[PDB]
């Protein structure tokens, strides 16, 4: 319902990426999907993963072993760690919620940019 | 030992009129034609016939036949009944075990074995298989020279064969009635029936008794019976077998023109004289239980190929379904591969327990010999086989499957899952085993009841649960769900999978249902199948199970007791 | 999986004009497809859901139609506060895709 | 004729050493054991075996053998090849048809059929059935005179008997050969090979070849063989059958030493002297397949227990589904309900495909004598036996399943969709029934080929899309999906049925999805299955079932012209 | 949306019943299934059919071929005939209005009653 | 089928009282219960679906608790305009059942 997206703005390639969004006025373990989304430079949005309010996760195939979803329900928090990074993943970082009775991505972070340089 | 048979006439329709005649101590043949009396003979000698058909009376010594008399008499079958996966020391063994008196010691059951070995000359092969398919074996000769041996192990008096040659070669046929006219010499009353022999083996029979279409034709010593018929009526010309020439006079080259010409003979006169002149268990339940277990298991480690198969398609197969059922999801086709894959599961189990037909069908005829032989019990051989052969390679394919496929397939990751899964398994793959045992409990072909056991399970595969909704089908016909063993298994399966499962990502079902048709929730879909919630509902299953088990074994057992032994 | 084609990368159209924007997909969507919006310096925008419902917060000048593997997004009158890039989203099988995304303009 | 083999020497490991004699009009006898060339030497004499192991030459009349030979001479098998659901001048009459020449009239053909009927003496059962399991026949003596008269009715001059006595009773093979010696006599050279004869039958030979080991032991005159035995150092006593008395000298009562005693013997010297006086398609592909189909048609219809049952199995069957899915509702357990009864029927319809293992089987023997000695192609026959058993008997099935459930199921009431749904029964029926013929074609023993049917059709079962989702599958084990007739009948026959029907009630899907997961139209149900939704997505199926079909065809067409027929 | 019920408040034993639901401000024919109840005196509320957006019909099968369900989407109506009425199915008649998607009886007409006496 | 039992076939009651209603089915029901008021002289009105959720058009002082075979309907500090039957009905299975009813009275 309030998602709010935070981390490095700048990373060292094939080290590591982690950012956190934080959810307020929700329980991130009552009932909705907790995504990613990407948007490249030269606009393409890209679905990550979520992970869901039971705990279960599910990634984008395209995304093989580099990425994982994390909660921590103790502050609502939900963390996406993208593993062994490239300057090609230098987009703009969503993070998003997915409903599922209805299927689509009704509320938004703001958005973080993550420009991957050296 | 000297068996006399006055007036015998046995009926079923008659198969002996009138019999008449003594066998003292040496070789007595009974030859004739296939259609005569010549194997109804030996069984009411050997007193292997129902004695209600049975009319005269058969004598030993002046005394009446004593109902220990076939534990005192060895009958040798016609084929073989020696287990071809033992050894020719293991099958003398096993029968010393259970044709012996306990009171003996191990060390003279032993010297019995070795006397015996040595008076047939089995000793360079008393210690190799005797032969199956996939083993390689001894000679047909000497196969007949170890059931000879399951026989003198007993050491009898009086010892009947049923067609000693019938099967083997000229050269093997001739030396092993040179054994038995060498057996004869000692004081053995020797009592078989040829089928058209040789004059090399013509030339050692002591007397000679032909039966054709029921009617005695001749009685008497082997070597007037070529006299009898010359002076009859008949020539036999030079090079032609007199057993030969025998059954050409059988044939027409007048059953009552022989059976005439005989009564009026010598020989009649002096065998009715002669018999006029004279008239006128063994072990504990627990023994024998104990060593049908270990000749089963035996016979089962000694056929690997059938035993080791059906362990490499367990595994190949649980590898095959692991790796199309890799990773269950929690989305909308989750529903659909764990129901799928547990249907699989649980039909799998049910028809590779075909098999069992095979249990009792294909020694039944070893079975009714050494029941009648006074082996065992119908109890203690029935529990024996099921202990040795059904318990240990129904037991194993479940843990091998549960333990593969479990964790490839990742279900529900609980010890108590786990166990219950394997539990399931183990019971229906039983069920199924004993229905088999049940249906081929008794019979002698395979093909019927295979064939009757795959109809059984097509029906029962569609009152599972999984092809039709049991909750839609018409009430005179939804009572018929009860006799499926597949729909317990499948049943037990569901319910122990899906209890704590969702189904749609995003959707707190388990709260409240959105929408009234999503069927997002385990527990939705098993009560939308017709399934219990409660535990009660999960060991139903098991209750209905073992009570299947002890309904069909019950009815294999009285199958096996109430079979016609005769 | 499923790749969502967007035609017309770019347009260029004026006010009170009627704009019509193309989605095709490369296998049956059966209705599974949403539109968002997204302005410059702001994260997409959910304006239809079920290719034909719209959201509540948006005039009713945009519709949607369509059936199998074409979808349609119809902006008539136009306003100046439509500007924008469109994208279509399938949401049927699981790796959820977007199509290219369409610019629009104004003469 | 005069049939001379010199210098013979077959090679398979050597199965004759050197055979050499000379046969004219008369009865030929070859004797011997089991293991020595007697069956050997009559298959190398007769052209039924394959030259390239061949030594010496084979002449008649100083001429050799042509290409014509096989054709002009007569074989008769050991065992029965002769039709036991036809009659006795049924089968003379399928002979001559295809044995005699075009030119011919039918009543030529029929006096030739008449006059061969009179010779053997089957006049009073020229029109009763040869006899099978459930249809009782002449005895086993005049089946034999039967397979003698499929021989003569192109009149050879020199006739083959595989062992003729061998399984007939005493009073049988006497007569038979009485027959054969009457024969003998209008001239035509008789050539066969006798399991130890008896001395009534021995008295007609005209002539002996003894062979032991590949060696020969004798060659000349029958009634010669005595005295040669008794002046090459042994003797036989009174009573005892010569030919009980040569194998009793072959057994050991040396090979070599019999071998040199006939080399270094009179009849040796002068066959070699005899020896060295000397040499120093019939019809049309249509006439072929029409009486091909036609014997195969009256052998189905004089089976109607195996061929009646299969439509009984079909009512029945088909009777028990429309009343356990009676009434197919459209709502929650529509999906489930129809998806299961479309299963059974396609599942059903490749497991009932099975029993075409016994096509070419059962006759394997017959087509490989009657390709031999030029009755047809391997194109017409194979051809004739399709279009006779599996063309109408595979069609039936599906057309009465169809008719009796799609109404009481209450299925998609179009006319077309009923149609589509008959085609697809059929062409599933014919697909599974190809594969079946291509498995077991060639092959001898049926229990093989129906394993490993049973065995690749449950893993095709698996691939056919309701135990397990076809779009989830790892992509390196996706592709076995297309080798799956299940999968095309199910997906056909899913498709045909699923197209326009509403599964929620109350709500119209088809406008709109209200909620995410609900699966509330057939068209939803298809796509989320991998089907597509286009009428190629429809034919597509049956294009892939027609190449199917024309591939298992094909192989099983390969698999019958490189069989050995030698 | 707006249900009203119409038809002989008295009927003959063993003849029928035929009761008329003119529907406004929603077509029969657009989304919802169309259910009659009855209510008999000394309350007890039972379901006796309803005929689906698309023609389809079920029945409460306590009712054994004794009802039919038929629409006329000219004029937007859809009848209830019971037949072979007895004295005991004097109860009052509702036509109601079934979702699906939520799987409630939402809109009920005003009922009206039947009595059969002779 | 799902017989739906209602045990306080009657209650009595006053003005700011709590009263609960409880209705039992023979089957699981999965939370597919309703609850309908009926006033005299008037077709039901549906009160909560779901088993939970509570229809537009009705105070927050009903509330829906069940599961399993259990269902309760709680009216805490109830007025005169809540004195009527109550009935719970059943969704899950196609011939839909109703409870026997519960009538309230006022002391
Ligand atoms: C190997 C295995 C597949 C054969 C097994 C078996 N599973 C079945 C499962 C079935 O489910 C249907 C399809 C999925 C849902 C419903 C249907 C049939 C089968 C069969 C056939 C059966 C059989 O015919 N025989 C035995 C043992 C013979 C055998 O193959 O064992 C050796 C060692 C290889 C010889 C068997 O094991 N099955
Ligand atoms: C009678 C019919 C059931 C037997 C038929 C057959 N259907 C099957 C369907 C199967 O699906 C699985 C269960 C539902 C989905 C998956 C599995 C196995 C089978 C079998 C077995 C098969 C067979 O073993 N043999 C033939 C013909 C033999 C026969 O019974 O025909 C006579 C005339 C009675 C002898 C056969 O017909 N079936
Ligand atoms: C699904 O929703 C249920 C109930 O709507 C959630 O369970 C409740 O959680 C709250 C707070 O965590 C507890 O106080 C309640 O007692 C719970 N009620 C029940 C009936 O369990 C549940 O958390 C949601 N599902 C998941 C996986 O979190
Ligand atoms: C389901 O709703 C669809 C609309 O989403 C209905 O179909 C439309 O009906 C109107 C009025 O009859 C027609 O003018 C349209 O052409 C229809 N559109 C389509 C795409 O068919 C439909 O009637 C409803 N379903 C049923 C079975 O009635
Ligand atoms: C883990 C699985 C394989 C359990 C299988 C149990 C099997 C292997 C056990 C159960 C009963 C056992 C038999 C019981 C009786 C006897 C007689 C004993 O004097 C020799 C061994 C023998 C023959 C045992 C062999 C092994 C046996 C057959
Ligand atoms: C190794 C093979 C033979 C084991 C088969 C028998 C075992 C698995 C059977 C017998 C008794 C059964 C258990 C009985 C009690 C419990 C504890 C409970 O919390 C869940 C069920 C569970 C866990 C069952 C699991 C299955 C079970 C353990
Ligand atoms: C769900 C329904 C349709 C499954 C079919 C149930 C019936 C036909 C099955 C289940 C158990 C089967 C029985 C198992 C045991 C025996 C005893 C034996 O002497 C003959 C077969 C016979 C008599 C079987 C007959 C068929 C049988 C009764
Ligand atoms: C020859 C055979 C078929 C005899 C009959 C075996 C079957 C039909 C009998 C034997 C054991 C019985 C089961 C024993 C226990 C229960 C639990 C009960 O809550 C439901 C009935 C049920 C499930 C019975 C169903 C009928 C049953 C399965
Ligand atoms: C517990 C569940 C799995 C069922 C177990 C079935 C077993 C224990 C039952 C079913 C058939 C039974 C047999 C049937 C009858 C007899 C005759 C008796 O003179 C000796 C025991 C014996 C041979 C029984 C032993 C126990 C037995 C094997
Ligand atoms: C509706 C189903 C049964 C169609 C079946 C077609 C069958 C019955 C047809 C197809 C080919 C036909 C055969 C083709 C050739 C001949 C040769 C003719 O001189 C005698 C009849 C005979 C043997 C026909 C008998 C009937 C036949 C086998
Ligand atoms: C009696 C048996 C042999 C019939 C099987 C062959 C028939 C049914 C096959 C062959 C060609 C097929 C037809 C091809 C063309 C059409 C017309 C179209 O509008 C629907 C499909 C339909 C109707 C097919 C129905 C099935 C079909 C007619
Ligand atoms: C879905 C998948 C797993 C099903 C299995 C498909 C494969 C293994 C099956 C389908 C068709 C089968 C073939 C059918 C015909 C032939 C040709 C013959 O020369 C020998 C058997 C052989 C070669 C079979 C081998 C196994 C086979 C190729
Ligand atoms: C011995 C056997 C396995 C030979 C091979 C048979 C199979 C694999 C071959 C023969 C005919 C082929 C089919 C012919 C036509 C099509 C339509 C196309 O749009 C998809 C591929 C598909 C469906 C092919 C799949 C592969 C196929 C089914
Ligand atoms: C149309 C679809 C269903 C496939 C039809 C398959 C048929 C027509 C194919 C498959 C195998 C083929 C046979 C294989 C090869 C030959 C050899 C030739 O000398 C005569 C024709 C003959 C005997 C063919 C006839 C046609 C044939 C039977």
């Amino acid at each position: 319902v309030q998602l709010q997206e935070s981390g490095p703005g700048l990373v060292k390639p094939s080290q590591s990426l982690s950012l956190t969004c934080t959810v307020t006025g929700f329980s991130i373990t009552s009932d909705y999907a907790w995504n990613w989304i990407r948007q490249f430079p030269g606009k393409k949005l890209e679905w990550m993963g979520y992970i869901n309010f039971d705990g279960g996760t599910t990634y984008n195939p395209s995304l093989r072993g580099r990425i994982s979803i994390t909660r921590d329900t103790s502050k609502n928090q939900f963390f996406l760690q993208l593993r062994s990074v490239t300057p090609e993943d230098t987009a703009t970082y969503y993070c998003a919620t997915f409903y599922g009775a209805k299927g689509t991505l009704d509320y938004w972070g703001q958005g973080t940019s993550v420009t991957v340089s050296s | 030992a000297v068996l006399s048979f006055h007036n015998i006439c046995y009926r079923v329709k008659e198969i002996l009129s009138n019999i008449n005649g003594i066998m003292k101590p040496g070789l007595n043949a009974i030859l004739g034609p296939t259609g005569g009396g010549k194997s109804s003979l030996l069984d009411v000698l050997a007193a292997r016939k129902d004695p209600s058909g049975l009319s005269g009376d058969v004598l030993i010594n002046g005394a009446p036949r004593p109902a220990n008399f076939k534990c005192n008499s060895g009958y040798v079958v016609q084929d073989d009944v020696v287990m071809g996966t033992l050894t020719v020391r293991e099958n003398l063994q096993f029968s010393a075990a259970l044709r012996l008196a306990t009171t003996m010691t191990n060390h003279e059951k032993n010297e019995r074995i070795n006397r015996v070995i040595q008076e047939l000359g089995l000793d360079k092969v008393a210690d190799s298989k005797v032969g199956t398919q996939f083993i390689r074996g001894v000679s047909g000769g000497e196969r007949k020279r170890t059931s000879i041996g399951m026989e003198l192990i007993t050491d009898p008096s009086i010892l009947f064969l049923d067609e000693p040659t019938t099967g083997l070669d000229s050269s093997t046929a001739n030396a092993v009635l040179l054994l038995l006219k060498r057996m004869s010499k000692q004081g053995r009353t020797i009592i078989f029936s040829i089928h058209q022999p040789r004059y090399s083996i013509f030339k050692l029979f002591d007397s000679l008794t032909l039966l054709a279409s029921g009617r005695l034709m001749f009685h008497g010593p082997a070597q007037e019976a070529l006299g009898y018929f010359e002076s009859a009526g008949y020539h036999c010309e030079a090079y032609n077998n007199p057993a030969d020439f025998f059954l050409d006079i059988i044939n027409g080259d007048l059953i009552e023109k022989l059976a005439e010409i005989y009564v009026n003979s010598s020989f009649y006169k002096e065998t009715k004289a002669e018999l006029h002149q004279l008239s006128g268990y063994t072990t504990s339940f627990c023994h024998q239980l104990r060593w049908v277990s270990k000749r089963s298991f035996k016979n089962l480690l000694g056929n690997p190929q059938a035993s080791i198969a059906q362990i490499i398609v367990t595994v190949v197969l649980g590898l095959v379904i692991g790796a199309i059922y890799f990773g269950l999801k929690n989305d909308s086709t989750g529903i659909q591969n764990r129901a799928g894959v547990l249907f699989f599961l649980t039909t799998n189990q049910c028809f590779s327990s075909v098999s069992a037909v095979e249990l009792f069908v294909v020694e039944k005829k070893l079975f009714i010999h050494e029941y009648i032989s006074g082996y065992y019990r119908v109890s203690s051989y029935f529990l024996g086989k099921l202990l040795s052969d059904l318990l240990p390679m129904r037991m194993l394919p479940s843990i091998i499957f549960t333990c593969i496929v479990y964790f490839m397939l990742g279900l529900k990751p609980k010890a108590d899952a786990f166990f219950v899964m394997m539990f399931t398994l183990m019971m229906v793959a039983y069920s199924a085993s004993s229905m088999a045992l049940a249906i081929a409990a008794g019979q002698s072909v395979v093909s019927v009841a295979t064939l009757l056991m795959t109809i059984c399970f097509v029906f029962m595969m569609i009152f599972s649960g999984l092809l039709v909704n049991l909750t839609t089908i018409a009430s005179w016909l939804s009572w018929l769900q009860y006799f499926s063993i597949p729909r317990y298994g499948f049943t037990a399966l569901q319910h122990n999978e899906f209890l704590g499962q969702n189904f749609c990502p995003g959707l707190n079902a388990t709260g409240n249902n959105p929408c009234n048709y999503a069927t997002c929730t385990g527990e939705e879909y098993l009560v939308k199948q017709g399934i219990d919630l409660s535990p009660w509902g999960l060991w139903k299953n098991h209750v209905a199970l073992a009570c299947m088990i002890v309904i069909f074994l019950t009815i294999a057992y009285l199958k096996l007791l109430f079979l016609k032994k005769y | 999986d499923i790749v969502l084609t967007q035609s017309p990368s770019s347009f260029s159209v004026s006010l009170g004009d009627r704009v019509t924007i193309s989605c095709k997909a490369s296998g049956y969507i059966l209705n599974r497809l949403a539109w968002y919006q997204q302005k410059p310096g702001n994260a997409p925008r959910l304006l239809i859901s079920g290719a034909t419902s719209l959201e509540t917060g948006f005039p009713s000048r945009f519709s949607g139609t369509g059936s199998g593997k074409d979808y349609t997004l119809s902006i008539s009158s136009l306003q100046t506060e439509d500007v924008g890039t469109y994208y279509c989203q399938q949401y049927w099988s699981t790796p959820w895709t977007f199509g290219g995304g369409t610019k629009l303009e104004i003469r």
